[PDB]
């Protein structure tokens, strides 16, 4: 038995989210973590200590942002569980981990500590049945419709171009700079 | 009352008493601020059910984390 997959597009500066076999990404926030910088006094103030998605932007100037994932490479993993249950959480999915595949979307030439801490997240947290980590730019391919392409992204903070044509991949012909959007 | 037969000079015709005739907010209404009525049973029944964690705060002037946010928990 398997159910619709979801695609945590992942991102330096947005991550992108929504099921499988849709057209437009319903549920996009920014892949900052906020939490509180003044004191709470009152009796009835926010509540959470860490707050991720449209609240953090709402509440901007109360909140210490800090971006977990530099160009590309997760440097906060406790931060990026928090981001991941929020995008499995009841503000943005509303499903559970344990009944859906993964779609997660790497930058190429990534530490291989991404890929296995990535594994061992969604592996050991949530419970995820199946995940396939996929690349960029095949992906941009298959949202043109196109079959070669030389895809020149710019994300966040990675730029990269990967040649592809007729649908192979030249895994050798990658650049890829950390010097990009943020 | 007897004190005028056994006394000489307490006359009588005497008014004792000489006297006279006894004779017999607009700063809220203003157009600047927004006057509001206070209620504290809607306050009350607002703040009815929002707890407050007190677990390990302060205030003082000690530094030894980074920051300092007290009252973290609720309900």
């Amino acid at each position: 038995i398997a159910n619709q997959p979801v695609v945590i597009d992942n991102g330096s500066g947005v991550i992108k989210a929504g099921f499988a076999g849709d057209q437009i990404p319903k549920y996009c926030f920014p892949n900052y973590v906020g939490r509180p910088k003044h004191v709470r006094v009152m009796a009835g103030a926010l509540e959470g200590d860490i707050f991720i998605g449209p609240k953090a932007e709402e509440h901007r100037g109360l909140l210490s942002i800090r971006y977990p994932m530099e160009h590309g490479i997760v440097k906060d993993w406790n931060d990026m569980e928090r981001i991941w249950q929020y995008v499995y959480s009841k503000d943005q999915l509303q499903t559970f981990s344990e009944e859906h595949p993964v779609l997660l979307t790497e930058a190429p030439l990534n530490p291989r500590k991404n890929r296995e801490r990535a594994a061992e997240v969604f592996f050991e947290t949530f419970n995820v049945p199946a995940l396939f980590i996929s690349m960029q730019a095949v992906l941009s391919l298959y949202a043109t419709g196109r079959t070669t392409g030389v895809v020149l992204d710019s994300g966040d903070g990675v730029t990269h171009a990967v040649p592809i044509y007729e649908g192979f991949a030249m895994p050798h012909s990658i650049m890829r700079i950390d010097i990009a959007g943020r | 009352d007897p004190k005028y037969a056994d006394l000489p000079g307490i006359a009588r015709n005497e008014p004792d008493v000489y006297e006279t005739s006894d004779l017999p907010l607009e700063e809220l209404t203003s157009t600047s601020v927004e006057h509001i009525i206070v209620n504290p049973n809607a306050a009350y029944d607002k703040f009815k059910d929002k707890r407050v964690g007190t677990k390990g705060l302060d205030f003082s002037d000690r530094i030894g984390k980074t920051k300092r946010t007290g009252y973290e928990s609720g309900e």
